[PDB]
């Protein structure tokens, strides 16, 4: 294994059982539970509007203006049937979602606006408050949040509680202030693994044009999961580390084929899960390590109870 | 803390400052002419507190003392031996979420672990649009519970008796069996209060307990009492007067067997709470035979005319029907 | 039978002074824990021979929720010698056609110690031990109510 892949999965476990660890969670891994991807919904608006689906695959993206031209110019009623269509549906809980939580978050952030990471910790029991628009932050019950920054349907399935269209990333921190603000503040607080984004996405590149205007060593460097199939190269590596993330590939890995996602998913944070069970204690330097660092304190104590020592060694 | 309140049914001043709100309560019962001067809203929520504290039991002050004498009644089909219609109540479609609830304890008390464990399974899910959030609690609790009783089975119907008894495989098929462990690993039961929102935290705090594998420690500690009344025993002249420590011990089985049942708790199938049931039942047996054949008293008599006794009851009897084994009965019937 | 359902009391901590006997003031107590506990053993004595034998009767009491106990209504310093008064009991009964048989203990002494407890505020409820003393007179007597 790595050098400094080595060095990532100790400062991960370093900061799960501190309680400083927050997974934002982004499209890939609710795709891993089968729920309908965006793109098969801009497909349906240009079916409707045009008539005819598009053979031209979207080149140099203007599938950020489909759905805004469909909004301007057919009702929002009809924006919202054709949102009612596809989200009212109810898909499984992938095995990544109980490995997001198996690492005791403190928090969650998530781009998503399914209810699949909802249920999943219901299902699991430890409770999380939801935050999905702007009322929801000051009437937020426990100290243990689940921040939906791209909205939720519970209030209902209109398009005006999702952010979808060109203008709700427009005007998107004028309409929605406390929930940027608080999550500006979960990732200066915490440590920050990315899971499920690509390195061009929208909201991964919000937020390294955010932390370039904070000081040179102020914040923790988000950790990056990265599980397209084709390996990094080595140049691109270089700019995002050097931007403030600290990549985790994982192809570079583990050999999969093109399109078993799910394996590198369940491979990285499989290697997070027992990196804490810990089966990569190997020498003999790394056994007095271990013990030192949860003994040492105790020399300011007289005398510990034999037993008071199980608490001790987890 | 503000009001200390005992097991007979009495209030004490315990840390109240300022002014007693649990004294002009009970003179609002008194006196019903005093109870006339409300408003039209505090009225009906008066109502709710009176029959509230008559069926659990808080009657008055200690201040007046009312002589009571006051029974158990544990309204529960499961308590009671009623098989028959826990069924015709499993069978009838339920039409609420506090139904089902009962329901998935009463498949328990019937054996059927696995459509107990599917079943608040249902109602974890399903309780998301309520407002109290007590029977997501509840139903995390009994889940754990029913969970660690398929757990031993396992080590029993393939263990040590499981030779040729009849149905001598397992009952919980290989799919199941790996179905609940992948889903109850890292199920922290000491995180379940702590998960819960604040407003849980502080409108129900009293069910902070559950969520502890030690518990009913808070109670087999009280229960230390029985040295008190070791004590009164080998000083061997002690006349105990009034609320003795018998009658704490009896009156806090009472109260502990009642909140199981009628909250319908599964942790009443467990082992600790039958042996608190033992240990508690056995000491009230042996100071009923200590009584009996005290030595008289040459001057005791100015109280000591007679003793009514400690007599048994039906719910006397029920308790030592199910919480003892034939090994224990044998141990009382010697003693 | 009769109605016997007397079990619990009110029972009166008399006064008397240092050296007299004042009856005055009082400190009574109300129900009590009530470990009444005769341990006699008191012993006839043979008129030929002697034995120095266990051979004593005593007479433990405890109360419990006492009142009326500041000032009968700082040389922190304390001595071997001491001239303390024995307050005399009354015990105060009921439940019977009859009145109470009103158990009256003598000479008493004090014998309570000190005690502190994790919680708060050392007991819900409060005791008094309280021994029977005896020199060369009767250390307790039943008035039987008979009338009333």
């Amino acid at each position: 294994l790595d050098n400094n892949v080595v060095e990532c999965i100790k400062e991960i476990t370093e900061s799960s059982r501190n309680g400083k660890l927050v997974f934002f969670v982004g499209a890939g891994v609710s795709t891993l539970s089968d729920y309908p991807q965006w793109w098969r919904l801009v497909d349906k608006y240009h079916e409707e509007l045009y008539g005819s689906p598009k053979k031209g695959n979207y080149s140099s993206d203007e599938y950020l203006r489909i759905p805004q031209i469909f909004y301007n110019v057919k009702g929002e009623m009809a924006f919202d049937g054709i949102l009612k269509d596809f989200f009212q549906v109810d898909k499984p809980t992938n095995p990544i979602h109980d490995k997001i939580l198996a690492m005791n978050p403190a928090h969650v952030i998530t781009t998503n606006y399914d209810n699949l990471i909802d249920t999943a910790c219901w299902k699991r029991g430890k409770y999380f408050s939801v935050i999905s628009a702007e009322e929801d932050v000051a009437n937020a019950t426990s100290s243990r949040y689940l921040l939906k920054v791209a909205g939720d349907f519970r209030k209902g399935f209109k398009g005006e509680n999702v952010v979808l269209k060109e203008d709700d990333y427009l005007n998107y921190d004028q309409n929605y202030p406390l929930i940027s603000n608080l999550m500006k503040t979960i990732i200066a607080t915490h440590t920050i693994v990315f899971i499920g984004y690509g390195l061009g996405d929208y909201n991964i590149n919000m937020l390294l044009n955010w932390v370039r205007k904070l000081q040179k060593d102020s914040f923790h460097k988000p950790f990056f999961i990265r599980t397209d199939p084709s390996p990094i190269e080595n140049e691109t590596l270089i700019y995002y580390e050097n931007k403030g993330l600290r990549i985790i590939d994982a192809a570079s890995l583990i050999d999969s084929n093109e399109y078993d996602y799910l394996e590198r998913y369940s491979a990285v944070m499989d290697l997070l899960i027992e990196s804490q069970e810990n089966k990569f204690i190997t020498k003999d330097d790394e056994v007095i390590d271990y013990i030192y660092g949860k003994i040492s304190p105790l020399f300011a104590l007289q005398y510990i109870r034999k037993i008071d020592l199980k608490h001790v060694f987890e | 803390y503000d009001y200390h309140f005992e097991v007979n049914g009495t209030v004490v001043r315990h840390k109240n400052k300022g002014f007693g709100y649990m004294e002009r309560f009970f003179e609002l019962k008194e006196s019903c002419d005093e109870r006339s001067k409300l408003s039209k809203k505090q009225y009906e929520r008066f109502n709710a507190l009176f029959n509230f504290f008559e069926k659990n039991g808080v009657i008055c002050m200690a201040k007046d003392a009312g002589t009571l004498n006051t029974s158990i009644e544990i309204n529960s089909l499961a308590y009671h031996g009623k098989y028959d219609v826990m069924k015709k109540f499993i069978e009838e479609q339920s039409v609420s979420i506090e139904d089902d609830y009962k329901k998935a304890f009463f498949l328990a008390c019937l054996g059927r672990w696995e459509e107990s464990y599917d079943l608040y399974s249902n109602i974890i899910l399903n309780s998301i649009d309520e407002s109290n959030g007590c029977v997501y609690y509840l139903s995390q609790i009994n889940r754990y519970r029913i969970y660690q009783s398929i757990t031993q089975a396992v080590t029993q119907f393939n263990g040590l008796g499981l030779l040729t008894f009849g149905r001598h495989y397992k009952p919980f098929t290989d799919e199941f069996l790996a179905r609940i462990e992948r889903e109850m690993t890292n199920f922290n039961i000491d995180d379940l209060f702590n998960g819960m929102p604040f407003e849980f935290q502080k409108k129900y705090k009293i069910l902070e307990f559950l969520s502890d594998n030690q518990f009913l420690y808070d109670d087999t500690v009280k229960l230390f009492e029985l040295t008190n009344k070791v004590r009164s025993e080998m000083s061997e002249g002690s006349y105990s007067f009034g609320m003795s420590s018998d009658i704490v011990v009896l009156l806090r089985l009472y109260d502990n067997l009642r909140f199981l049942y009628e909250n319908c708790l599964w942790s009443v199938s467990f082992h600790e709470f039958h042996q608190y049931i033992r240990n508690s039942m056995s000491l009230l047996i042996e100071k009923a035979e200590y009584e009996r054949t005290r030595d008289i008293d040459e001057l005791g008599f100015s109280f000591f005319g007679k003793k009514s006794g400690f007599f048994m009851e039906y719910y006397d009897f029920v308790n030592i029907s199910r919480h003892f084994k034939i090994d224990d009965i044998k141990n009382l019937e010697r003693s | 039978m009769k109605t016997v359902i007397q079990d619990t009391a009110d029972v009166y901590f008399k006064r008397k002074s240092d050296g007299k006997l004042v009856f005055t003031a009082e400190a009574q107590t109300a129900s009590f824990s009530q470990a009444i506990s005769e341990e006699k053993l008191r012993g006839g004595i043979g008129n030929k021979p002697l034995y120095i034998l266990k051979s004593e009767k005593e007479i433990n009491l405890t109360v419990k929720n006492a009142f009326f106990d500041l000032e009968w209504l700082s040389d922190i310093y304390i001595q071997f010698p001491n001239v303390s008064p024995s307050g005399e009991f009354e015990m105060s009964l009921e439940n019977g056609n009859a009145l109470a048989p009103e158990i009256k203990f003598e000479a008493l002494a004090d014998t309570d110690t000190d005690e502190m407890a994790v919680v708060i505020e050392a007991s819900r409820d409060e005791n008094t031990a309280a021994p029977v003393e005896d020199t060369t007179g009767s250390t307790q007597s039943s008035d039987l109510g008979g009338t009333t």
